RNA sequence: GAACUUGAGUGCAGAAGAGGAGAGUGGAAUUCCACGUGUAGCGGUGAAAUGCGUAGAGAUGUGGAGGAACACCAGUGGCGAAGGCGACUCUCUGGUCUGUAACUGACGCUGAGGAGCGAAAGCGUGGGGAGCGAACAGGAUUAGAUACCCUGGUAGUCCACGCCGUAAACGAUGAGUGCUAAGUGUUAGGGGGUUUCCGCCCCUUAGUGCUGCAGCUAACGCAUUAAGCACUCCGCCUGGGGAGUACGGUCGCAAGACUGAAACUCAAAGGAAUUGACGGGGGCCCGCACAAGCGGUGGAGCAUGUGGUUUAAUUCGAAGCAACGCG
């Protein structure tokens, strides 16, 4: 059965990205929606729509490709998993691809990027890497 | 890439005597593997067969000159860590500090030194077959993203990227 | 070829209907294969049961001679 | 703690199926028994023989006995968790699939240990026994033939109960979930499109095949039935022998099963693919290759060369074709 919705959402993006799809639709949740919003703010995806319905909602994500159809998102990794959680100290918050990518940490301040969390001297669960 | 404009050094990585069996005996040939590079961010490899070693090496150089790639280089090192993977060849390439020098295995070193990378850590994590180690190294080097172009793709300034 | 039963709107094949059944057995009494008679898969199975019931009740022969 | 319905399940309406257990019934064929007709072999092999037959065989007609298996249908068809399940009828009974949104509202996934099931052989008790057939006997074959082949043939194969618990038990591929081009068959449904229909076409689920992108792989190949991309849980691997062995423990009537080493020993063992070579593999083609003919050699006397042996020396070299009237 479904065990890691966050991982599953990342995989939908990875798979859709791999075949240069324009858009994908992810079943929504509060945490998945926050991750999607970071990707837009950080310029990894084009746009994100939240469609309501009777069920839990759908996130339509529009992927972003440069000139020459180049994929902006090169890779996505799930770090914290249901089987092995990963929490980081404020000073041990990882940089991703030597600062060319981002890491998404869930903190008590909110769901931030690595840079944002570092400025607040906050740690927390390291959700994913994106580069 | 036009190799004429570039000043290309050539380095002989290996020469394996290979054999095709036929009636009566064995037809030996020599398979030279050569890397060439300008030492200023361009490097390529080629493979040439021939019955005599000099001719094998000549044919490798022409092949290598056809397949030059451009290796992104931040200062004297690579922009970020990468694991070059090709078949069982699996090379890890890490950026290093100034004055570290090139710390790499034999065939990997040829590629990096001819590419003109001065400071880099590497470690072969898979097969040490020269041809495949080189292919893995160049596959990995071909995946290096320069900070400037990433900013353009993501629609941000380099200041926002580095942070 | 087309299935005889779907064409004529035959929902229920019956082992009693000997005259109909006899169109599906060979000269020797062998049940003709579906590939040769064009019957639908579903109706071939129903038809096979009918012929076997008929042969049991002496409406059709097992071996003609 | 309170809600929600997608997961999961229930209700309601349909569908297919060699799913299982029990009890019956049917037709073909083999064997045996009785009888009629009928006469000299039948059977078997590469060739034979052993064997059966004038005491009437084999062949042929009628009837009867008994046991085992279910031609055609039949199909990379169906069903089952796997092993496995194929004549028909009835009794009992499990699961899956489709639609529906009436209901519950996370009730789910995996699962060490444990329990149950688990082809064939085998074992215990008692039945049954046609065909087949380990063992065994005889006839052949062979240098030998404790084999292949032939004629017989015991256990067994079958049934009831119990035990055994192993297979190349294989898709050599754990279970669950989601995501990621297409084309094309086929099985069981649903909806629709022109209709009495038939049908054609379109869509949709769930299985079952082939081809084939991306991706993966050492390669071969996999590819919406993944060996791709992910997440959860379980099992298992760490060079080849020694060895699935020894000791111990558990299980078993026994055979043995499960668990499971080390000393010692080697520097390999191995996977895929490539080039050739070979095959008592296949195809095609050619040659005094065979076939169709002619004349020889091997026998005799002698010439010559060689080997052996004898010599004081019997000079040296040549050894399948490709050395031997050769230097």
């Amino acid at each position: 059965v479904m065990t890691d919705p966050i991982a599953d959402m990342l995989t939908r993006i990875r798979n859709a990205n791999m075949v240069r799809h324009e858009k994908l639709e992810i079943p929504a949740s509060k945490l998945k929606r926050e991750i999607a919003e970071i990707l837009k703010r950080e310029g990894f995806i084009r746009d994100v729509e939240f469609v309501e319905d009777s069920k839990q909602g759908i996130i339509r994500v529009f992927l972003k490709y440069g000139q020459n159809n180049e994929r902006v998102i090169t890779g996505l990794k799930r770090i914290s998993k249901p089987g092995l959680r990963v929490y980081a100290k404020s000073n041990e918050v990882p940089r991703v691809l030597n600062g060319l990518g981002i890491a998404i940490i869930s903190t008590s301040q909110g769901v931030l990027t690595d840079k944002e969390a570092r400025a607040k001297q906050a740690g927390g669960e390291v959700l994913a890497y994106v580069w | 890439i036009d190799p004429s404009k570039l000043e290309l050094e050539e380095r002989l990585v290996t020469v394996n005597r290979v054999a095709k069996v036929v009636k009566g005996g064995r037809r030996f040939r020599f398979a030279a593997l050569v890397v060439v590079g300008d030492k200023n961010g361009h490097v390529g490899f080629g493979t040439g067969k021939a019955q005599e070693v000099p001719e094998a090496i000549r044919k490798a150089v022409e092949d290598a000159k056809k397949n030059l790639i451009e290796v992104p280089m931040v200062g004297t090192t690579i922009p970020h860590e990468i694991i070059g993977r090709f078949g069982a060849g699996n090379i890890l390439l890490k950026p290093a500090s100034e004055g570290t020098g090139v710390i790499a295995g034999g065939p990997v070193r040829a590629v990096l030194e001819l590419a003109g990378v001065a400071d880099i850590l590497s470690k072969s994590l898979g097969s040490n077959t020269p041809i495949n180690m080189i292919r893995a190294t160049l596959q990995g080097l071909s995946e290096l993203k320069r900070a400037e172009d990433v900013a353009k793709l993501r629609g941000k300034s380099v200041e926002e990227l580095l942070g | 070829k087309v299935c005889y039963f779907t064409s004529n709107g035959i929902t229920h094949i019956d082992y009693k209907d000997v005259d109909l059944l006899k169109k599906f057995v060979s000269e020797r009494g062998k049940i003709l294969p579906r590939r040769v008679t064009g019957t639908n898969a579903k109706y071939q199975r129903k038809l096979t049961a009918a012929i076997k019931r008929a042969r049991q009740m002496a409406l059709l022969p097992y071996v003609s001679g």
